[PDB]
């Protein structure tokens, strides 16, 4: 049987496909919520990294 | 209780002592665009009192041989005041209107004016008379501006539609014997929640004398017709640099 730790704790055989995303229903286009002027530092949605 | 009225909006007030009630276009007051009807995502500007006020744009002289005049909306205000500035700086447009036509005479004058609001009043040409020429009305005729335009054939309204059926549209009669003013409140009439205030004319106002003016010689021969109007619930969207036409 399995007596060595590297076999007992081994992840070999884990056939589940870890999916970081899950499908969500979207019958219509996304709604647009109210926004106001926002003047703050440190936090910046505009600057991204492609 | 129905002949005297006072309309106040913005910083302007219009009074009348021989009114003939108020017509609400299609039984619907002007209102702001609902969030379930709006399609633009930017927040519209609602200047309120700076644009929702009575503008006195021009004065036309009624004569015994006059054919009639028409104005295009909001063309008449595309170049007037803060409303015109906003319409030039903003791509989108939405507003109602309150049109008050003034035409005052004495108890010895007679005549009847038909003041009507015809949405999407497309002006056609005479097609060279015979109809074999595919002409189009000039820019100065399709968008007359604040001066309006005199109808050539008021019977067909220069568009092939009889004026006898014009009363199906929101309308009032200025019959000089009783009333000297016509008040029509017109909501936004379009297939779109917003539209360009320069390219598209939502509706045209028609002032056509059905019964010719008459009076014995000696009375005041100058009977002016003055158009006064006030946008209601005006919205604007899509700001950019100003565009003149």
């Amino acid at each position: 049987g399995d007596r060595v730790a590297d076999v007992i704790e081994s992840s070999i055989g884990d056939s589940v496909s870890r999916a970081l995303t899950r499908a969500l229903p979207a019958p219509t286009g996304q709604d647009t919520q109210v926004s106001s002027h926002r003047l703050d530092t440190g936090k910046v949605p505009a600057l991204q990294a492609a | 209780s129905d002949r005297v009225a006072q309309l106040t909006i913005g910083n302007s007030t219009i009074t009348t002592q021989e009114a003939a009630n108020i017509i609400v276009g299609y039984g619907e007051w002007p209102s702001y665009c609902s969030d379930s009807d709006a399609t633009a995502v930017d927040k519209p500007t609602r200047p309120d009192v700076s644009v929702n006020r009575f503008y006195t744009l021009d004065t036309k002289l009624w004569e015994k041989s006059s054919k009639g005049w028409y104005w295009k909306f909001p063309d008449v205000l595309t170049e007037t005041g803060v409303f015109g500035q906003n319409a030039q700086f903003h791509y989108l447009y939405r507003s109602g209107f309150c049109i008050h036509v003034q035409c005052n005479a004495s108890k010895f004058h007679q005549g009847a004016l038909l003041v009507a609001v015809l949405p999407e009043y497309v002006i056609g040409s005479v097609a060279g008379g015979t109809g074999t020429e595919d002409t189009h009305p000039p820019y100065k005729q399709t968008q007359p501006g604040a001066d309006g335009f005199e109808l050539q054939h008021p019977y067909v309204l220069d568009a092939g539609i009889p004026i006898s059926q014009l009363t199906v549209c929101p309308h009032q009669w200025i019959n000089l014997r009783t009333n000297n003013c016509a008040t029509i409140i017109v909501p936004y009439i379009n297939a779109l929640p917003f539209d360009s205030a320069l390219n598209h004319c939502n509706f045209g106002l028609l002032v056509v004398p059905i019964s010719p003016l008459d009076y014995d010689q000696g009375a005041t021969p100058v009977i002016p017709i003055t158009i006064t109007l006030a946008p209601m619930c005006s919205e604007f969207a899509g700001l950019r640099q100003a565009v003149t036409q």
